[PDB]
C-alpha cells in the first residue's frame, strides 16, 4: 500500500476529486422539493385553500400535476409544470457519477499498483486524456446545471405559476402562495460542480507534468 | 499444381505460332501500358532461367482490334465490379460506374431496408465473415449461396451500415421508434388553448391532433422521421407522402447524376457530336421535366404550413396540368406567381428537346459523310435516332416511376416488421401476470427466427436486387454501354 | 418541446460538409486515393441529401398526427 | 345511421386477400415442387438453393396473411361503407396481385429449376426474375396498404 | 449433452441476440417509453386517477422482459458449455 | 484507377523456341498477359504441342486416381503452400 501516493499532492488531487462530484451526486441526486398554494375563488366554499405538489431530483417537471381549482361549479383543472431540464441534470448527476468512479479507481491503482499506473508514463497519458475528456465535461455540466438551476427556479415559483394559471383572470379569484422549495441544495450543487471544474482544471497541469510533457 | 501448371503453359503456347513460319515462336497479347516493363523483366528472367543467349524481344503496334476492360479490381471493389460487371462488361475506357456504385448501391438498399435494428443484426453478420474471412476462404464449402453471401461480405457490411443511417433517419427499430431528442409535437396545448376536455377524450375514439394552435407543433424532429408518428394512427398517411417523395427526389437526382457522366463518357471519347445533340438536349428536357418536380417538392415543403393547409396544392395534380396545359380556374391554385408562363417555357423546351435530339445529329452526320468525301444509310440513321429519343424520353417517366419502387419497398418493409412485432412480440409483452416472462421466451425466438427469415434474408434480398435493377437500368441506361469484354489473363488460378 | 430549424440544419450541413469536401484532402495518398475519396463525397452527399429530405418533410405539417384517446391521455401526463 | 350490411364488404375484402394470396402462393409451390422433384432424381445437391421459389410464394401468402389481418383488424359495427368499400378494394388488390404474382413465381421457378440443373449458371437469372414476380404482389399489398388506411 | 456445433452456434447466437434486445426493450419500459404504450396489458380502470396504475404495469412488462432476458442468458451458458464440449 | 478501364494495348513477342517455355512460365506467374489464338485456321485438337497437353492430361487423371484413393482411405491431404514452377526440361520423363 503506497498511502504516500495518496498523501502526495497528486494524491491529495485524487481525494478531493472523489469527495466532489461525490458531495454533488448527493446534493443533487437527493434532492426533493414541495410547493405550496392556495387559491379563493368568488364564492368561499370552492376556494382551494391548500394545494400541495412535490418533485424529484430529475426535474421531469412537466409531468408534474395538481387539479388546481377551476372557481365555477367548484369543479377541478388539471395543471402542469413547464419544462423540463432532466437533460442537464441528469447529465451532471451522471458526469459525477463517472469522475467519481474514475477517482475510486486511480486511488485504488496508486494506493495498490503505483508503480504499473507510472510504467513508461502509459498510465499518465490515460490520466491526462481523462483528464481532458473531464475538464471539457464539467465545463460544458456546469453551466447546463446552472441554467438548469435557475430555470427551475423560475418554473417551480408560485408567482409564475399563479401568473399562467387561469384563475387569476376571472373575478374575485385570488390565488397565494405559502412555501417555497429549498435552493439551497441547487446551489450547493451549483458549487460543488463549479469547485471540480476548477480542481480538473488544476489537475491538468499536474497530469502533464507527471507525463513529462512540461 | 505442378501438372496443372505444365498442361496449362503448354495449352497456351499451341496458342502461339509454329515453326511452320518460324523456327522462333511468335506470341500476340493485351498488355496494360504500365506493365511493359515489368513483362519485359519477366521475359529477362525467363532467358536467364533457361540459358539462351539470344533474348527474347517484345514490340508494341499500334492497332484497330478491340481492347478489353480492365479495372484494376480491389479487395473491398470486388463485390461491387462483380456487381456492377454482371449487367454486361463496360466497354475499352468508359467511366465506371463502381466507383461510384460503391455508394449509391449499398445507399439505395438502405433506402429500402431503412431499418436501425436490422441493419445492426447485418452489419454484424457482414463483420463476422470480414473477420473470420481468412478462416471460411480457407475451408472451402459447396454452398452456392453462402460463397455468393461471403464474396459480397463487403456489400452486405456497407448495406448494414447505410441501413443503420437510414433506420436512424426513419426512427425505425424493429418496427418501433428512439425517441431519442423528444418528439415536437406536445398534447397538452390542445386542452390549455385548444377546445378539448376528458369529455372530449372519453368522446373521440381515436381524435386527432393539430399543429394550427400555436405550441402543438415545436419545429422539426432534428435527426430523423418524430417519434410520434410511430404511434400516431396518421402514420401512413404522412409517411406514404414523405417517403414517395424521398423516392422521387432520389431517383431523379441519380438520373441526373447518369447523366453527367455521359458528358464526361462523351468528352473523353471525342464526340462533340454528342455533346451538343445528345447529352445537352437529354440534360435539358430531364431537368426541366423532372428536376423541375423536385424543386417543387422542396419548394412546398418550405412554404406552406398548417395554416395554409386548406389550399395546399397537389404537386400531383399540378405536374398533370403541367402537361396537359391544363392550368384552370378552378380548383387549388397556383403554387407560386408565374406558374402559368414558367411551366408552359419548361414544357415548350422539353418538347423542343425531342426535335433536338431526333433531327439534328442524323442531318449532320449525313452531310459531312455523305456529301463531303463524295457505307452511310440515311434512312437507317434516321430510324435509329427516332428509337433512341424514344427510348429515352419514355424512359425518363418510366424511370422515374420506377424509382417509387423504393418507396414501395421501404413501406413494405415497415409494415412487415410492424405486423410480425404486432403478432408475435405483442404476445408475450401484453401479459399481466409475472408468468409471461417464460412465455416472451418462446415467443421472442419465434420472433428472431421470423425476422431473419422473412426480412433480413428474402426482403433484403429483394430490396438488394431491387437497387441493384436501378443501379443496371434506370441509372446506367444514362451513361453506360456495357459492350466490351472481360479482360481474361493467363493468370494461374490453377492454384485451387 | 422547441425543435428549432437552425441547430440542426447548421450542425448537420456543417458535418456533412467537412466530410465530404475537407477529407478528401485529408484521406492519405494510395492506390485507393480516388475510391476513398469518391466514398467520403458519395456518402457525404446521399446521407445529407437523406436527412434534408427528412428534417423538411417534418417541417411545416399540414396536419397534426391521429392518436388514440389512450395514448393521447398516457402522452399528455409523460411527454411534454 | 349506416346499414347493417356495411361489413359485409370489409369482411369480404379480408377473405379476399386471405384466399386469393393463398390460392396464388399455393400454385407456385405446387409448380416449384413439380420442378424441384423433376430435376431431384438427377441433381440432388440443388434441392436447398432451388427451394427459393416456395419461399417467394411463402411471401405472397404473407402479404395476403398482412393485409387480412389489418382488415380484420380495422372491422367495426359501425364501419361506414367508405371504410367497408375501401377495404373491399384493397382486399381485391392484394388478392389478385398475390394470385397472378403466385401464378409468375411458379411457372417460372419450374422453369428454372429445371434449366439451373442443367446450366448451372441460370439461377441468379431465375431469382432475379422471380424479385420481380414477388414484387408484382408487393405493389398490390402497398396498395392495400394505402387503402385500408386512406 | 452433447449436440451438433452449428446447433450451438445458432443457439448462443440467439441467446445473445435475445439478451440484448430483451434488456433494452426491459429499460425502455421501465423507462415507460410512450411508443410502447400499445404493449403495456392495461384495461379501462386503469385511466381513473393517473398515470400511476400504468407505470406500475410498464414496470411489470419489464420484468417480464428481464425474466427472458435470464433464461436466455441460461440458455447461451449452456450452448456455450455445449460448445467447450466439443 | 476504378475510375475507368487502364490504358490497354497489343504486343507481340519473338522468343527462341528453347527459353519460350520458361518465358511463358514467367507470364503465367506474372499474370498481366493474355494471349490469343494466332493459329485459328486449325482447331485446337491438332496444334502442334497436342501430343504434350494430351501426355499432361493423362497425368492428370493419374493424380486424380490416387488423390481418389487417400480420399476413400483416411489418410488426410497435407497443404503446404509452395507453388513450385513446372520444371521446363524434361523433367516430364521424371515425374511420369
Ligand atoms: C443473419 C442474417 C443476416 C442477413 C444477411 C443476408 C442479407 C440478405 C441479402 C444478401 C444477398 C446476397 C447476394 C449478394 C452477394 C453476391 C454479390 C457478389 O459480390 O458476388 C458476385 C457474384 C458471385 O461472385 P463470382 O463467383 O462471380 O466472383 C467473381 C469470380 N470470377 C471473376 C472468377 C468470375 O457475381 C455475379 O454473378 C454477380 C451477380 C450477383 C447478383 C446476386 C443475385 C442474388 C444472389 C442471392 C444469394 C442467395 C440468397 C440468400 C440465401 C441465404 C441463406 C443461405
Ligand atoms: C452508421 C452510420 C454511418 C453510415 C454511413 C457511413 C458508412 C461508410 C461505409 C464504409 C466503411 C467501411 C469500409 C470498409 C472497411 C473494411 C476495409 C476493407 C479493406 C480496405 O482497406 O479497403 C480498401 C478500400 O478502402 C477502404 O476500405 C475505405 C476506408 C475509408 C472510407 C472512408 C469513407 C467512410 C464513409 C464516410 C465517412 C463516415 C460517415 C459516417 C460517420 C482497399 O482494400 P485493401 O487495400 O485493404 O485490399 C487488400 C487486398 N487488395
Ligand atoms: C445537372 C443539373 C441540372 C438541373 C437540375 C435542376 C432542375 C432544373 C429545373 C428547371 C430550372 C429551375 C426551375 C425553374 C422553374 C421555376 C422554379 C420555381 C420554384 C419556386 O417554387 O419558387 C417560388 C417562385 O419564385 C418566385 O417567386 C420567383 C419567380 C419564379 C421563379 C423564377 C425562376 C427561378 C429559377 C431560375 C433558374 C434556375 C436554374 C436551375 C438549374 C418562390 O417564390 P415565393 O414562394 O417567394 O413566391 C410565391 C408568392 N409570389
Ligand atoms: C444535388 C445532390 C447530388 C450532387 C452530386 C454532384 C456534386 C458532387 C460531385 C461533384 C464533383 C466532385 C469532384 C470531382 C472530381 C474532381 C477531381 C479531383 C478530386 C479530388 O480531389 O480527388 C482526386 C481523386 O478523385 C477521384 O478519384 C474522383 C472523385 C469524384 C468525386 C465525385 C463522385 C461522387 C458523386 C456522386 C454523388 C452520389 C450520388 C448522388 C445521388 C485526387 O486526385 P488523384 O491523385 O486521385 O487523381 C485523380 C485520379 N486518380
Ligand atoms: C444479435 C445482435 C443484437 C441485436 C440488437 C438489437 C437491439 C434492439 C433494442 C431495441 C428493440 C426495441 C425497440 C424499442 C424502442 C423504443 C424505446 C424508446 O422509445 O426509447 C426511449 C425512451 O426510453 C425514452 O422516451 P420516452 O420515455 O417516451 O420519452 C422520454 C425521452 N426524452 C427524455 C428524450 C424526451
Ligand atoms: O404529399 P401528397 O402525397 O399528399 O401529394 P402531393 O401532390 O402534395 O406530393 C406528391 C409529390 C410527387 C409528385 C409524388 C410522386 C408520385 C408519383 C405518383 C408519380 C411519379 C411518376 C411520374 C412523374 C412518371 C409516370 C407518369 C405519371 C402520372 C403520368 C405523367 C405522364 C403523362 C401525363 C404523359
Ligand atoms: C373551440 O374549438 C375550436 C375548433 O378546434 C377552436 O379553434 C377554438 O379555439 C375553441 N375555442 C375555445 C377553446 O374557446
Amino acid at each position: 500500500g503506497q498511502f504516500r501516493v495518496v498523501k502526495e499532492p497528486l494524491g491529495f488531487v485524487k481525494v478531493l476529486q472523489w469527495v466532489f462530484a461525490i458531495f454533488a451526486f448527493a446534493t443533487c441526486g437527493s434532492y426533493t422539493g414541495e410547493l405550496r398554494l392556495s387559491v379563493e375563488c368568488a364564492n368561499k366554499t370552492e376556494s382551494a385553500l391548500n394545494i400541495e405538489v412535490e418533485f424529484e431530483y430529475p426535474f421531469r417537471l412537466h409531468q408534474v400535476y395538481f387539479d388546481a381549482p377551476s372557481c365555477v361549479k367548484g369543479g377541478t383543472t388539471k395543471i402542469f409544470l413547464v419544462g423540463d431540464y432532466s437533460s442537464s441534470a441528469e447529465f451532471f448527476v451522471t458526469v459525477a457519477v463517472f469522475a467519481f468512479l474514475y477517482s475510486m479507481g486511480a486511488l485504488a491503482t496508486y494506493i495498490f499498483l503505483q508503480n504499473k499506473y507510472r510504467e513508461n508514463n502509459k498510465g499518465p497519458m490515460m490520466d491526462f486524456l481523462a483528464t481532458a475528456v473531464f475538464a471539457f465535461m464539467w465545463l460544458v455540466s456546469s453551466s447546463a446545471w446552472a441554467k438548469g438551476l435557475s430555470d427551475v427556479k423560475m418554473a417551480t415559483d408560485p408567482e409564475n405559476i399563479i401568473k399562467e394559471m387561469p384563475m387569476c383572470r376571472q373575478t374575485g379569484n385570488t390565488c397565494k402562495e405559502l412555501r417555497d422549495p429549498v435552493t439551497s441544495g441547487l446551489n450547493t450543487s451549483v458549487v460543488f460542480g463549479f469547485l471540480n471544474l476548477v480542481l480538473w482544471v488544476g489537475n491538468l497541469w499536474f497530469v502533464f507534468k507527471e507525463t513529462g510533457w512540461a | 499444381i505442378k501438372v496443372r501448371k505444365m498442361k496449362a503453359i503448354y495449352h497456351t503456347l499451341n496458342l502461339c505460332n509454329i515453326d511452320v513460319t518460324q523456327k522462333c515462336l511468335i506470341a500476340e497479347v493485351w498488355c496494360p501500358v504500365t506493365d511493359l516493363d515489368s513483362i519485359q523483366f519477366a521475359l529477362r528472367r525467363g532467358t536467364e532461367h533457361s540459358g539462351s543467349t539470344v533474348p527474347s524481344i517484345l514490340n508494341r503496334m499500334q492497332t484497330n482490334q478491340t481492347p478489353p476492360t480492365y479495372n484494376k479490381t480491389n479487395k473491398f471493389t470486388h463485390g461491387f465490379q462483380n456487381i456492377v460487371d454482371a449487367y454486361g462488361i463496360g466497354t475499352y475506357r468508359e467511366i465506371n460506374p463502381a466507383p461510384y456504385t460503391v455508394i449509391t448501391f449499398p445507399f439505395l438498399f438502405a433506402v429500402m431496408f431503412g431499418d436501425f435494428g436490422h441493419g445492426i443484426l447485418m452489419t454484424l453478420f457482414a463483420v463476422w465473415m470480414v473477420l473470420r474471412e481468412s478462416r471460411i476462404l480457407s475451408q472451402k464449402n459447396e454452398n452456392e449461396m453462402f460463397s455468393m453471401v461471403f464474396s459480397g461480405r463487403y456489400i452486405i457490411l456497407l448495406m448494414g451500415l447505410f441501413s443503420i443511417y437510414t433506420g436512424l433517419i426513419y426512427n425505425d427499430c424493429f418496427s418501433k421508434s428512439l425517441n431519442i431528442f423528444g418528439s415536437s409535437w406536445s398534447v397538452r396545448p390542445m386542452f390549455t388553448i385548444g377546445n378539448w376536455t376528458e369529455e372530449t377524450l372519453l368522446g373521440s375514439s381515436v381524435l386527432q391532433l393539430n399543429p394550427a394552435i400555436p405550441g402543438v407543433f415545436g419545429g422539426p424532429y432534428p435527426f430523423g422521421i418524430d417519434p410520434i408518428w410511430n404511434i400516431a394512427t396518421n402514420k401512413l398517411t404522412f409517411l406514404n407522402s414523405f417517403k414517395m417523395k424521398m423516392s422521387v427526389i432520389l431517383g431523379i437526382i441519380h438520373m441526373l447524376f447518369g447523366v453527367s457522366l455521359s458528358l464526361f463518357n462523351h468528352i473523353y471519347f471525342k464526340k462533340p457530336l454528342n455533346i451538343y445533340f445528345g447529352f445537352i438536349p437529354e440534360i435539358i428536357f430531364m431537368s426541366s421535366l423532372f428536376g423541375y418536380l423536385v424543386i417543387l417538392i422542396f419548394y412546398k415543403w418550405t412554404a406552406y404550413d398548417a395554416h395554409s393547409s386548406r389550399n395546399a396544392p397537389s404537386l400531383l395534380i399540378h405536374f398533370i396540368n403541367m402537361f396537359l396545359f391544363s392550368y384552370p380556374e378552378s380548383g387549388n391554385a397556383m403554387l407560386y406567381s408565374g406558374q402559368k408562363g414558367i411551366q408552359c417555357f419548361l414544357i415548350v423546351v422539353a418538347m423542343l428537346c425531342v426535335p433536338w435530339m431526333l433531327l439534328f445529329k442524323p442531318l449532320i452526320l449525313r452531310h459531312q459523310y455523305l456529301r463531303k468525301k463524295h457505307v452511310f444509310d440515311f434512312g437507317d440513321t434516321m430510324v435509329h435516332q427516332a428509337i433512341h429519343t424514344i427510348e429515352y424520353c419514355l424512359g425518363c417517366i418510366s424511370n422515374t416511376a420506377s424509382y417509387l419502387r423504393l418507396w414501395a419497398l421501404s413501406l413494405a418493409h415497415a409494415q412487415l416488421s410492424e405486423v410480425l412485432w404486432t403478432m408475435v412480440i405483442h404476445i408475450g409483452l401484453h401479459v399481466r401476470s409475472l408468468a409471461g416472462g417464460l412465455g416472451l421466451f418462446f415467443i421472442f425466438a419465434a420472433f428472431a427466427t421470423l425476422t431473419v427469415a422473412i426480412l433480413l434474408i428474402m426482403e433484403g434480398l429483394s430490396a438488394f436486387l431491387h437497387a441493384l435493377r436501378l443501379h443496371w437500368v434506370e441509372f446506367q441506361n444514362k451513361f453506360y454501354t456495357g459492350t466490351g469484354f472481360k479482360f481474361l489473363p493467363f493468370s494461374f488460378e490453377h492454384i485451387r | 418541446t422547441a425543435h428549432s430549424f437552425a441547430l440542426p440544419v447548421i450542425i448537420f450541413t456543417t458535418f456533412w460538409g467537412l466530410i465530404g469536401i475537407a477529407g478528401p484532402w485529408f484521406v492519405p495518398k494510395g492506390p485507393n486515393r480516388g475510391v476513398i475519396i469518391t466514398m467520403l463525397v458519395a456518402t457525404a452527399v446521399c446521407c445529407y441529401l437523406f436527412w434534408l429530405i427528412a428534417i423538411l418533410a417534418q417541417l411545416n405539417p399540414l396536419f397534426g398526427p391521429q392518436l388514440k384517446n389512450e395514448t393521447i391521455w398516457y402522452v399528455r401526463f409523460l411527454w411534454e | 345511421n349506416n346499414p347493417e350490411y356495411s361489413s359485409f364488404f370489409g369482411v369480404m375484402g379480408a377473405s379476399s386477400a386471405m384466399v386469393f394470396s393463398a390460392m396464388g402462393a399455393a400454385y407456385g409451390t405446387a409448380k416449384s415442387g413439380t420442378g424441384i422433384a423433376a430435376m431431384s432424381v438427377m441433381r440432388p445437391e440443388l434441392i436447398m438453393k432451388s427451394i427459393i421459389p416456395v419461399v417467394m410464394a411463402g411471401i405472397i401468402a404473407i402479404y395476403g396473411l398482412v393485409v387480412a389481418v389489418l382488415i380484420a383488424n380495422s372491422l367495426t359495427d359501425g364501419i361506414t361503407l367508405y371504410r367497408s368499400f375501401l377495404q373491399l378494394g384493397a382486399g381485391l388488390s392484394v388478392g389478385l396481385s398475390g394470385l397472378a404474382a403466385g401464378f409468375a413465381i411458379g411457372i417460372v421457378g419450374d422453369a428454372g429449376v429445371r434449366g439451373t440443373a442443367q446450366q448451372p449458371r441460370l439461377f441468379v437469372g431465375m431469382i432475379l426474375i422471380l424479385i420481380f414476380a414477388e414484387v408484382l404482389g408487393l405493389y398490390g399489398l402497398i396498395v392495400a396498404l394505402i387503402l385500408s388506411t386512406k | 449433452l452433447c449436440c451438433g456445433p452449428k446447433l450451438a452456434a445458432c443457439g448462443i447466437v440467439l441467446s445473445a441476440w435475445g439478451v440484448i434486445m430483451l434488456i433494452m426493450l426491459g429499460i425502455f419500459f421501465n423507462v415507460h417509453s410512450a411508443v410502447l404504450i400499445e404493449d403495456v396489458p392495461f384495461t379501462e380502470k386503469d385511466f381513473e386517477n393517473g398515470p400511476q396504475n400504468i407505470y406500475n404495469l410498464y414496470e411489470q412488462v419489464s420484468y417480464n422482459c428481464f425474466i427472458a432476458a435470464g433464461l436466455y442468458l441460461l440458455l447461451g451458458g449452456f450452448s456455450f458449455c455445449q460448445v467447450r464440449l466439443n | 484507377e476504378l475510375f475507368r478501364s487502364e490504358e490497354m494495348t497489343l504486343a507481340q513477342l519473338f522468343l527462341q523456341s528453347e527459353a519460350a517455355y520458361c518465358c511463358v512460365s514467367e507470364l503465367e506467374e506474372l499474370g498481366k498477359v493474355q494471349f490469343r489464338d494466332l493459329n485459328p485456321d486449325v482447331n485446337v485438337f491438332q496444334r502442334k504441342f497436342v501430343n504434350e497437353v494430351r501426355r499432361c492430361e493423362e497425368m492428370d487423371r493419374k493424380l486424380r486416381f490416387v488423390e481418389k484413393e487417400i480420399r476413400k482411405a483416411n489418410i488426410p491431404i497435407m497443404d503446404t503452400g509452395e507453388n513450385p514452377e513446372v520444371p521446363f526440361p524434361r523433367d516430364m520423363i521424371d515425374l511420369e
